[PDB]
């Protein structure tokens, strides 16, 4: 048979409910499960799906050039294929055999949904421009002063058309304010200014991180772009430290950072998380580099290049997405209000100010009309 | 953090800041009369226009005053109702208890009415700012 | 002549029923149903007289997977014990290949159940929904606030604050009406576009309204044996369920679907869903047209002589309306039950409540103050 | 080899594009063509897919008892097997054997789909309730009085409030007058009053007809109950007459019919027209009677049963479910405004009418002042 | 040493062009693009220099069904025409049975393309929209009757009438107020309510915008060899196209989406979309992701000894960031370009007009009374 | 639950709750002028006036409940209330304005129908609201 | 079927009635002044508050007919407009054209005037039915 | 194409159009009052009295335009103003009320100023409509 060295890792390497009840290959379930399946099927053969001993998968030490993980135990003999989603790298290719990419991805951006945003005090203006308030405000204060001036300058046949005309111009823009809202409050549509990575490095009211050690801060670290310059310059130079321990910290971080916080990784993990409950995240923009997931086998073997042909036949075949749609998308779990007075403050806040205003400015024509009047 | 109550402090510092200014009014006004305690009909006639613009400054303290102690029942405050009542209370024992000596009384309790009011507004923007952050 | 033909049956409603008085009557006339007329009619056809029974297992019929025996009706007739059976039985490829089934005088399939969307009770102030009383109440006390001011504007200066304050008050109105105005279109707009069910499919994309099923039966089993992407879809999210969707018995289905609000669904075969929609409380309807198709039809021996005649008799009344005629009768006139957009003044209630408490405090307030104007200007 | 005897009808017999350019099974094509083909799967023989000769189902002269039809050749040898869709009749099976139903059917109505209604003269007023209308009204005329008896009956203090209680009262009833109006306008549900042949049997604004000869045209002869019996009624003692000559006559009739004619026919015939373009159609209701469709086979022959095998095999499988989908719905190609005067136009005949009622009553009241004032 | 190693290449923008004096250059320097430089990169790695060509058929490589014959540069490096091939080289399986490629230097697939919805230009008067004209003038002519009424009874007549006229226009001035507006909200939501695209099954449900291909190539086959229900369902309509949605050349189909507006949309390799999107006039995007996987490859003799030392550089590379940095030049930096909700006035500037308008007429109209007056009294 | 006679009652109420005291003033008007120079005939002539002037509100709101209650299908109340139409009609015709009797008559029996129609207008809008 | 001239044609029927009104109360006016011609400076001041009524329902005429012009331009027609035409002519000729001798014509004029009218109020009904049903 | 300032140029230009005819007409008054009993006192005074009341509405477009070209963030046009602004300003604190030449002069003065804001304002307009 074969010897299939694999690490656990979801949804590609996961246990069933029935792992201690059952002792077999029926243990295991995830992609590359079927993948090996699979592959079995078009080379036919004998296989025994174990698992790595240190539970990495594939480095060595700079002290001694030992490899650790599956990457040791195929060098090593320990074993013979690793099924397992291996980054294909330099290094490794310098000393095994590599097959063609059957899973690309690259790095990506995970986030907060964008939940609902706080009313803000001055939002009932959203609805229409700025420069149509202070038009709508100059024009009822023009014919003000035109109603002014047609009953001193003149004795109505002019205040007849002037109010009509204000009252089809009020009309109009009460329907207009009134049209807009009520399309604003039925369908709501969320959006975010962050579609991209430069969005990111061009802001700073939200922190972005990455795993404290790994192949993406090593890429950032290096990647001497002006983009991801000003990224590392940043994740450097800044505290609290954005990096996190470990995936789920940065994940369970940007969950309690609404809008805070973005991490940085695998578009496939990011898409695995995005897919699980309780869906308070998605994944942003696009891949920035591009890296793939192939399997591995010694310098010199027998099945490379069979294990090769079988990918691309798969690939080409419609196999891999539809594996990947049932382990990410079919699984997956992620498958009006009334009105505060948040949402209107500042109208009461204008209407108090322009009422202390009318207030104070009776008081001084009082105090002046009275004097005059009473001093002489 | 508005509270409902934020509104209320609000319209009623507006409503205190122009009782401050009658209430001062008031108060020059009594001054002029007991300085001044056909010239004479002159200064007879000028007491009476001043009493009618009295008169006619009587209402909107009651109206002010009892819209304040109706908001704040509204708004569920209850520890500046209770200190604005004592004021509703003299004025409706003004009614079934009330110029040369009216005067050696009046002036004393409009001095001191407005001193009353003038903390009043403070704490109003005082309980505003506690009630417009929390 | 005849022996007294055997017919086993079962104890299913509205098919079979025990009268209400069975314990002072004879087997032909203790039992009541469908099923009775029609076995009334096939010996009318046949012309022979027969002898009802019920089944002891209370099934219908399967093979063992130890025994490989027929249990049921179906074992009642291999194995001599009943000689012709007019129950509602299923037909199916393994009943087939060893009796000789009629033809289908009743055709049938899956169908959904759901509760009657008979929930419409609108609160007297349900105007006041669209925004919190936080912003009525400061509406109430700014209006009155203004009119104080304007009050005392143009009292003690009998122009421009009148301008400034008519301005503001212009702003201030506007947004007010105007958000209450499209928020009562949103919650109205929102309201009238959502269409409750119209087929499975309308299902298997929402997940708000959770369907299920019987524990185990006919039913999980096609679902299973579905090669369709909707009905694959439904059987993943069911095998998916949180809480457990399936039910052991299809009166636990029926209670808890009546306890839900409008979330869940009941599927089941359509005549068992109409006879409940057609008894109390009438609380339940049928939508969704049937999604599979089958029938039941009488069974016989694989050797019997009755089948020729029993089919013909099936296919005579089929075309004759009989059958029609018994289930309308049993369905419909034995029914516990004979069988919009604009609004409502329950809606708008409190609005003419307050209008008329206004109007009455205020030919209140004109009647005191004509007594004491008048009274104490004239007189006194 | 088999003799398949069957007949020209879609979507069961269809000719391919190129069926003069080919000689063979492949010509045809369609429901039943599947079906003999899955039928010869599990059975596993030959078969020639020919045609009738008469282009007729099956039935017999009341003169010679002679069978013209696919029945006619299964009864005299003229062919092995009519794999057609053939209604199961007592008349037929006291002479062959049919296998049980692979397609079960039954009467039912295909109208037009609701087209946009007239607007209607009076319709501005459907938002709202009748009775609020006149509530309204009223509401109105009684805060006038109110408002008359405040200066006669009292020299304000009540003008006040009563002005700011109608002010909340008009805008409430704006408001909930434009929101509903908006949904109304917005997403435009549109639905008929028949939902069954009951309500057709209770109204007679639009008529039904069906094929001028046939067995639905039977069924209604016969079938003694009261809606039948009452559209039977009906349909013979009216003018002009309701029936027609083919499916499609009726179908033209019905698509140049918008809101007069209904038609009956079976449910599979209307599916399948309501899938075709121009989708100007829709089948209302459910199944009034409750037929079959089932194989044919003499009463004597060795394919009988193991064709009801199959297709009970195939019923349970859920193959039969997939062709119909197919062969109708996959295969179906059937997969804002302005407003106009028209709708409002009540508004300006009720605004003309009160226009004219004042102009008359000033004239009367001036014609009676000012006669009192000069002749006395 | 080396002996001047083959290139076999195609003349595929922007991965190979000519540069634009080619008539006065030599063969290396005539070309120019992301493949050479990548080929700059793959010799200054291994050491060795080399000679381009481009290849006869213009093509890349198949077998003929007759001749079962590699053509393109396939044939070229099987053949010994060619030592070595830089070209985007879709890497599939029957032609990895006869040659070695390499790594994927350059990941894609299938992506969308369609008009950029830069298509907002509202009419002055577009106010005017929500209904028609006709209603606006009896709007108009409303109010000026109502205006004369209102003069005549309260002239000859110094009201019930003045009541009563006042009651019909409020309801009158309501009903229009009300229907504009309702109208208007309706416009706005249905505006807003339309999400142009966000992946196939966007096009796959919808019908408005037809989805088309090439005529014949790895997209139709990919849709043809396809398991999935989203793609099987798009290949059965565009196999249901009336009229073609297919085009038998890439610019066909980019020229008639940017001469449809909008209900047209273009499959293709991604790269391809990019370039474009890129290119002027600029009014096409990229928007779904991509489809498929697939990647570009740089080939080999199957037993040639460069593979290990060009899939060593190609790795290199990829993890120096040198193919993102060739990427952002050859379709950013070299791009022909450089990449609301609330209501703006263009949608009210004729109510301001018509505002203004008045006003005027009014000022007119008051100068003229005052001078018609004064003179006329005055003196005259 | 409302039905929309409930407001038409409503209505009809609160201005009847004005109507028995508008009677009422007119009785101690007749009793004040029952005492039967400058200043009697003022302080009579004054009361004389705001009565003669006080009668197009009755007309008025009579024929508003008339209508209403005609609108309503509510043809009882409708019943009851004509012959007060008819009266005031009458009245309109040849009303005296020696006329102390008629006019004191006249107001104590159009107050005890008004106070009546109250107890009516109120038991009828109770039985509408619970009428479900 | 509106045209948007029965709303139109409608308000022109509803002026032209008090049209007539008016045009029958002068010829009355008229009629009374003709059997007229301190009992005589009563006499005198009715004919002046008759004159004060005329001249008081002069600026309605021209607003009436200038508007019903100006609807019927606004709507398209040109068959009636072409008919009010010549009194609007009339009316604007009176100006610069224009009691014992001045009614030796004026009632003349009024009659005529009157029958106009009348008949145009026939044939603005004729038109929106006309209008109304097409 | 609109950019707001447009309709503030057009709200200036539609005041100035009655500011010019303004000026004016008070030209023309003071070409009446060179003439220099009750006849003539009356004559006189009834137009001073004009005079006197139309000083209001000047002050209060002014600040209105300023205000204006100050939200418009139009800053050329305040400058432009600012200076009638200061005048105004000295004026109300010592205004002439012999004193013939001086009024005459300013009215001169200002009717210059009115019509050449007239054109100022058209251009800027006219600019700002076509600035797409």
């Amino acid at each position: 048979t074969v010897v299939v060295t694999t690490i656990l890792e979801s949804p590609y390497v996961m246990m069933k409910k029935n792992h201690e009840m059952l002792e077999g290959n029926e243990r295991y379930e995830g992609y590359c499960v079927d993948l090996a399946a699979e592959i079995a099927k078009h080379c036919g053969f004998k296989y025994k799906l174990t698992i790595v001993g240190d539970g990495k998968y594939g480095a060595r030490d700079a002290d001694t050039k030992i490899w650790n993980g599956m990457v040791g135990e195929l060098v090593y003999g320990k074993a013979d294929i690793a099924i397992a989603p291996l980054t294909i790298t330099l290094v490794r290719e310098e000393v095994i055999d590599f097959s063609k990419p059957f899973m690309s991805l690259g790095i990506s951006i995970m986030i907060k949904k964008p939940q609902k945003s706080k009313p803000g005090v001055f939002s009932f203006l959203d609805p229409l421009a700025y420069e149509i308030w202070m038009c709508i405000v100059f024009a009822y204060i023009g014919v003000s002063v035109v109603l002014f001036l047609v009953s001193r300058f003149s004795p109505s046949l002019s205040g007849r058309i002037v109010g009509g005309v204000w009252w089809f111009f009020t009309l109009i823009i009460i329907s207009s304010y009134t049209a807009n809202l009520a399309a604003f409050l039925t369908v709501e549509r969320m959006v975010s200014p962050i579609e991209s990575a430069e969005d990111l490095s061009k802001q700073t009211e939200i922190a972005y991180g990455t795993l404290d050690s790994g192949s993406t801060k090593e890429f950032f670290r290096r990647s001497k772009i002006a983009v991801f310059d000003k990224m590392w310059t940043y994740m450097r130079s800044a505290e609290p430290s954005v990096f996190v321990r470990t995936t789920a910290e940065g994940v369970a971080r940007v969950r309690k950072s609404k809008g805070k916080y973005a991490y940085l990784l695998e578009s496939t993990m990011n898409e695995y998380i995005e897919q699980r409950k309780p869906c308070d995240t998605m994944k942003v923009g696009g891949n920035l580099d591009s890296k793939g997931y192939g399997i591995a086998t010694p310098k010199g073997s027998s099945l490379g290049n069979a294990v090769n042909l079988a990918v691309l036949k798969l690939n080409e075949q419609g196999l891999l997405d539809k594996l990947k749609n049932k382990w990410w998308y079919d699984k997956g779990e992620c498958g009006t209000s009334a009105l505060s007075l948040s949402n209107v403050a500042g109208v009461f806040y204008i209407l108090v100010g322009g009422l202390g205003l009318a207030m104070l400015v009776a008081l001084i024509e009082f105090c002046y009309k009275s004097r005059a009047e009473a001093k002489r | 953090a508005f509270t409902f109550a934020a509104f209320c402090y609000m319209l009623s510092l507006v409503l205190c800041a122009a009782l401050i200014f009658f209430a001062i009014w008031h108060i020059i006004a009594f001054d002029e009369l007991r300085t001044d305690f056909v010239h004479a009909r002159e200064r007879l006639r000028n007491i009476e226009r001043i009493c009618f613009l009295l008169r006619k400054l009587v209402l909107p303290e009651y109206s002010i005053h009892s819209l304040f102690c109706i908001m704040f029942l509204c708004a569920q405050e209850w520890l500046t109702l209770g200190l604005n009542v004592p004021l509703l209370f003299y004025h409706f024992w003004r009614y079934f208890h009330c110029n040369a000596d009216t005067l050696s009384y009046c002036q004393k309790e409009a001095w001191c009415k407005l001193a009353f009011y003038l903390l009043s507004f403070f704490y109003y923007l005082y309980c505003m700012i506690y009630t417009l952050v929390s």
